């Protein structure tokens, strides 16, 4: 059905720097008027994951104003501006355009 | 300030029937979607099942005829039953509360709250 | 960016006053088994002192009393007409005024016994946890107060049991110590006219004006106390002391039996209910270019989702002569529905519960993040946040719709 | 293949109950010239015993007696409210229950004079062809019997002519021989109290209790007979007999004057009428997708084509005070129309009486091949057959309109 | 069951007026059409006229200017009046009851109820 | 070429009869501050003698008399329900009946005092003109005559203040001269109608029948003049001579007081008012194919442009009890609005006040040039002219709408 | 304005067998959403005709389930599976789309 | 018979501000448009100002802001105010009323009644 | 924006004859359903101008049946029959299709 692929799997980033992730799908994710049908989650090692970006543009409460998103068609990208010891973990894309939902491969984000 | 809780089931041998139950403490099961998600060391994250309050259910194509999901409004909880558990389904289950927005098509917001998640291996 | 959208059927309400209709088992509409719908997390402020429903109930009990010109007072279940709701607070320390949680909604009110009393409330609905004190302003004003008891004391004829009186007096004094610092002991009336100075009630068709003074002062009982009075032996009347009306005359402090008037008598029960008006019409921002009250107080999303077609106009009686008040209420309700439907029909939003139209969203109206709007704020607070500009937003919506 | 189609102006009725208007020329509106509309072919199930008209008769006449507390009983018609109908069975051998063929519809009932009487019905409409017997169950001894007469005999009071009396008794006995196979004798009641044994009526403003024992204790009048009567130097009462009340006890079977309460009186005059609900909404299978009650016995095609657009909602008086019952009826009617119009408009079929919709026709609903739908079945039969699944049809229609 | 009947002339010479009456002994005229069909030993079955119950009439082009149709309601009949009957217009006439169905259109079903028919001759 | 167009809410009215409602600062609705809306250039005919004001009003006042049983008359007001208006003239030379050019519209009538008088109108509202003569036809001599004054005369008890009568007469007959052209004398009727020949009124709840002969007979008045009165030294009550009732006694001519009844008095005290019913629906030709009453009487185009949508469909009751008449009127108004909205919805016209449709406009309906319809012809008389073909126009509009 | 053409005018079939009749039009006999606008009738010799097929598919009351047929455009056809000695006679097909209704040329059915 | 009148100013120095008042007698101003136009030897006719009765205003693109217009219904008149009048603005002013029809938009008819006009002259 | 242009500016016509005046525009100047958005105005020397033609076809109140307008698109004209010494004066064209309402160079009607 739908396969979520994303790049890169792992990042070697300096503290507090900006990092960008790009995930491609098999077809478009565009609503007739909505921004997208994509979700963007994060998980910490050994703990339950939480919400970061819903509908590709906004962030829920409790999310620092450092996570942003953009993209369209078959490419959606996500951005972080400042990182700390809290943000190390696994960033995931999620797809909801069709009746089959799939996260695809993970994104292990760590600090040198 | 809402919480999700789950009841463990320990280990099961292959080709067995395993039922998992998840209760809620907070807003009622009125107009949210209650879904589960599985996590594996080598499979990533995959989707399992979705339920509303009225009893209507949705499932994935990978598990067409393996699991069924149901709810109990009196105790404000829900559960699934998985027949013929296999040794290739080493899993950790998570309960999830999808928000919804009613504008024409039911637009699908994120997944704010997450249950603590429970371990499920296959004994042999 | 953001565009306005009209929802019909939103569970948002506001304070209002209307003629609550009489009902009993001059009132025969009957009533089946009632039900109470709990509300999850609504916080509602109650003010029984300024309640208008008790005003309608009084002078209506007076009209019923005058019509007969003995009485087994039927519990008169007042109930709300169509398009209205009765909110019942449910706390144990509610004391009549203030915020309340656990607020349930009910169609028809609890049974009420319209029994006249002046100094000692008879056959009144009991308390739940402990004796309580109610006043409009306990300290800032020297106004009448109500004392609500737990164990109703049975009296006959006139004839009272001393031990229970001593216990109740001790507990009442201890409780009032929590509010007034001085020593509280109850002295005789020393008032004027005998209407508000003595005990008044009626029983088996006979009025009783009993001069009671041994229930106070005593600066004792050791048995049964007797206080007969006049208008064969006296009729074997009986009654249930449930609540006592008291008033302070400005160390040693003096409350006073009696005082006030009879409105306070009928306020000693109908303090748990408020009459509220549903306003099923809301506006909200989203992305477009083209039972009831159960979810109220919950998040925006849940209430939006659960809003389905009612398939009804907006009850208990079946083929019964309605009378003046029922038919007044029904005509008003149908007129309100017609007005609302015409108002909604001025746009293209005619036959749909939801309808999203083409109007840009001026950010000055809300200045709130979209996530904050649709994930955190309940409908009742959103309506307050938009009530400052409802008229102008309606006018702009009509102006943009009628251009095409 | 086939798809659901919604018709609005359809002549199908069901059974229901309601209030009425007091046509009379207190509840006193006017009464213009009425009209009676025949039905081409309708087999209708009438039942006078279960009828709900008698209750309204008794309540309204009792209210009239209280209001008056020489009566000059005005023939009072009962007019059906808006949206309802009154059905009259015209067959001349009608036992008060069962099928009727010559069924007509009328807006307002024929004149009824509410004269109170017992054991001897006075001033009532005669039988059209011959004397008949009305009873709920001839084999149930706990039930009463109404004997309806065809050639009235006048009684002056009492003074009764015996020439016609014994001939009427002979005809009654001969007819009862058909229903009961034994010789029949009559015997005065010797009941408990005054009202169940004597003859009761009222004339010129005063009551008469008469000793009518001599008219049934047959062992030869051959002339006028005088009966004792108390309250001849009195105003005379020359009222005409229209029928009698007869009861049985326990092979000379004995019949027994007396019977039931006052209610049965109005059963002897208001048995030809039935109150009926009009339900203008029909669902039919057609090959398309994208006055009233007059020809209600015709085929589906004829009734469908005779449907044209009306210009009135769903009429006798003009600029007159209505009253409580009239306002009740009018408000209920307008509310019903509004609810039905909203229900129809939910599918988008607002302005057009006929609407084709996009729903496949589940053949399991009715079977009944399309040919026999519009060539052989009456509309009422179609509604009766489809009533099992109407709610599911409505829900599917709403869902499919929602899905678009 | 319903039945139809007809009354008419016998031998008629050309250039006169032909009047034919047709009565219905069943369901009323409210919900059908009444139509006349003509059969001759030549050229086959043809069409003459169509009448509703209100009085709306429809005719054919062949006999547009020579045939007229009338109806009443008291005794439920309908009638042809044809002026100047010629030698080539001799034709047995039949009454029939068209059924109708209302779906956004007057969909016309078959003509089940047919009168027994009457013979008409020409004088010369 | 020219095509039909529907206008909704246009201000055109017509004469009608309907039940008004009582109010007072049997009938106790509150009376707010009133307001009068002037009209620009409308000419309206008024007729007191063909009016339903008197009938309804007199029924209400008689009902008040019956319900009363020691009281003073209380001024009251009459108002129209929703969907009507009260037109009142303003010309000071209003000859009872005829056209008026200074016409104002109101919702609630001015203060009227329900006082009863027989020969001399008391406590009555004045007029600007010194004296006015009112009659249905003063020449026909088959009707009574009303004389309306400008300076009310004080009458204690009884007593009259001398020369003020004389001077008054010196004016009255003067005007009568230019109507009959002869010297005019007066005398009592010389009849046996003691109920009308004698003067009648009431004070303090006590009736007063007073003889009066010297008031209307010349060949000395000088000081205060006195009359006999019976049931003068018993009770002192005052009164305002404002109008008098005069008829003709079949050279010099004699007039006669007392010819008339209570209804003539009531009409004399309230005659400037007329009930009118608005009919918001207009049909007009133009080139297109696909507050109130303020502009009425002005140009058709100007009235069209000022027509704007309204939040309210079609006072200040607050939360009172309407009563039977208000409830009936509200029900009638709401059903009329529903009927009219259904009529609009029958066509393809789904809410817009301005409605363009596809129907040809022939020359027969108007025979008026397109220039003269929207520049010169006022709306009211245009509707009056087109009223001959309104039903045909409606039918053609519907037929060309549904058939597409 | 509309002319039918039937075929054959007369056929002689052995009893109890199947026969087919076909008539042509000059215009398309198709409704916007319906089936067709054509009619099929019997005629016994010297007796009044009766309905057979209305709207091209169904059969009327008392019609044995041996009469069927269909078509479109400018060609329609009727079919008998089993014929009886009672049904010897004539069949006609009739047109209704335009105002000028018109029959065909008659189809005579006679048994060997 | 409706009439218009104007109260005006005489000779004006260049570069100051001048105002023109214009009143209507006979018909109310609720249902029309009121406009001011000007005429000059070297320019013909050029539109200046338009107003409704509630207060909606409309101006030409040339003198978009150099002039303002106001109305008042208490005594039913309107007025213009023009600042910094120059030699090139030789302009004789006229009041007039446009009639309106509402069918789909505010469609315009001719300007029937015209005011007398003031010979506003500007000189040094 | 919008500029009118009419001909002739001045013409010499014998009394009682007919004269035609033609004014042209720069925009389409045509209503979607209506006739036109142009008007014809007349001014006597030294007096306030009156109304002659509104919407291009019909005449006003009190105007003799001697003026008739026609045209379409970018050209319009007025015909005038039976001219008199009273009507000697100035004719103007007025435009209303868009904003910035603008007349044109007026034309002078003078009797030969
Ligand atoms: C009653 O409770 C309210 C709750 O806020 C409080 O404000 C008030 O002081 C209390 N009064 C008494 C007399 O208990
Ligand atoms: C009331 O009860 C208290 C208990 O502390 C006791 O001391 C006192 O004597 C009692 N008084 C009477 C009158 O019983
Ligand atoms: C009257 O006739 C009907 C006809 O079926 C029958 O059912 C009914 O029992 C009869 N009435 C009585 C009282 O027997
Ligand atoms: C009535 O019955 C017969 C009928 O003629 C008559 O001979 C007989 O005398 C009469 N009997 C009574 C009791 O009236
Ligand atoms: C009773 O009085 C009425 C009055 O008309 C009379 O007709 C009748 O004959 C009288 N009857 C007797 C028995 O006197
Ligand atoms: C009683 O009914 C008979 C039946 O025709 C009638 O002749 C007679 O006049 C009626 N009685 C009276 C008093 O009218
Ligand atoms: C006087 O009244 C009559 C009607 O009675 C009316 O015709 C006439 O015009 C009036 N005179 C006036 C208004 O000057
Ligand atoms: C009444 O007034 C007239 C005025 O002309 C006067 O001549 C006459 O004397 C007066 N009569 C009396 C009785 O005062
Ligand atoms: C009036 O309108 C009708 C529309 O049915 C039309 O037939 C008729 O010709 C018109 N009148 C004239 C004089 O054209």
């Amino acid at each position: 059905d739908i396969v979520m692929t994303q790049s890169p799997l792992s990042l070697s980033v300096a503290p507090g720097e900006a990092a960008s992730i790009s995930c491609r799908s098999t077809q478009s994710l565009l609503n007739r008027n909505g921004d997208n049908y994509l979700e963007w989650y994060l998980r910490r090692p050994g703990r339950s994951p939480q919400l970061l970006i819903y509908l590709g543009s906004e962030r829920a409460l409790g999310v620092p104003d450092r996570f942003s998103g953009s993209g369209s068609g078959r490419d959606f990208t996500l951005k972080i501006s400042r990182v700390e010891a809290q943000d190390v973990g696994t960033y995931y894309c999620l797809q909801t355009r069709q009746g089959a939902f799939t996260f695809g491969q993970g994104t292990k984000l760590e600090i040198k | 300030q809402v919480q999700l809780q789950q009841w463990g089931t320990g280990l099961l041998k292959p080709s067995e029937t395993l039922s998992l139950t998840c209760a809620v403490y907070g807003v009622s099961l009125r107009g949210y979607y209650w879904t589960w998600i599985r996590q594996s060391p080598k499979k990533g994250l995959e989707w399992i099942g979705e339920i509303d309050e009225i009893g209507r259910t949705k499932y994935s194509q990978s598990l067409r005829s393996r699991a069924t999901l149901s709810i109990d409004t009196s105790k404000k909880q829900f559960s699934l039953r998985l027949t013929s558990v296999t040794a290739a389904d080493m899993a950790t289950y998570y309960c999830a509360r999808w928000r919804l927005m009613m504008v024409d098509e039911v637009t699908r917001h994120g997944m704010d709250v997450w249950s603590q998640g429970t371990m499920v291996t296959v004994s042999s | 960016n953001l565009w306005v959208t009209v929802y019909y059927g939103v569970p948002v309400w506001r304070d209002a006053d209307t003629t609550l209709f009489c009902a009993s088992d001059a009132c025969v509409p009957t009533d089946p088994n009632p039900q109470e719908i709990p509300l999850e997390n609504v916080t509602e402020n109650f003010n029984m002192w300024k309640n208008n429903m008790v005003e309608q109930m009084q002078e209506d009990v007076i009209s019923l009393w005058d019509q007969s010109l003995s009485f087994d007072p039927i519990p008169i279940h007042y109930c709300a007409p169509a398009g209205y709701a009765i909110l019942k607070c449910n706390d144990k320390k509610f004391n009549g005024t203030g915020p309340c949680k656990n607020v349930s909604t009910v169609q028809c009110t609890h049974g009420i016994k319209p029994v006249v009393s002046t100094q000692l409330l008879l056959n009144g609905s009991l308390a739940e946890e402990e004796i309580i004190i109610r006043s409009e302003n306990l300290t800032n004003n020297a106004k009448n107060i109500i004392v609500h008891l737990n164990k109703s004391v049975s009296i006959s004829c006139c004839e009272l049991n001393g031990t229970e009186w001593n216990e109740t007096l001790n507990k009442v004094t201890e409780k009032l110590k929590e509010h007034f610092n001085k020593t509280i002991v109850f002295q005789p009336p020393s008032g004027g006219d005998l209407e508000t100075t003595m005990h008044h009630f009626n029983c088996r068709g006979e009025f009783f004006y009993c001069n009671t003074t041994k229930l106070f002062n005593t600066k004792e009982f050791n048995g049964t106390i007797i206080l007969p009075c006049r208008i064969s032996g006296i009729i074997n009347c009986t009654s249930n002391i449930t609540g006592i009306i008291l008033t302070r005359d400005g160390t040693d402090e003096t409350f006073r039996p009696g005082g006030g008037n009879i409105k306070d008598n009928w306020r000693s029960e109908l303090y748990k209910y408020k009459v509220v008006q549903i306003e099923p019409l809301g506006i909200a921002p989203t992305r477009c270019k083209r039972g009831f009250l159960g979810a109220a107080g919950s998040t925006m999303g849940a209430a939006s989702i659960t809003l389905t077609v009612q398939a009804r106009q907006l009850w208990l009686p079946d083929m019964t002569v309605w009378g003046i008040k029922q038919l007044q209420a029904r005509v008003l309700a149908v007129e309100r529905y017609l007005k609302d439907q015409k108002f909604l029909g001025l746009w293209g939003c005619s036959g749909k519960i939801i309808c999203c139209t083409n109007v840009p969203w001026n950010s000055t109206w809300s200045n709130k993040s979209y996530e904050e709007i649709w994930n955190n704020m309940t409908w009742i607070e959103w309506e307050k946040e938009i009530s400052n500009y409802t008229n102008r937003i309606y006018d702009l919506l009509t102006e943009s719709q009628n251009q095409q």
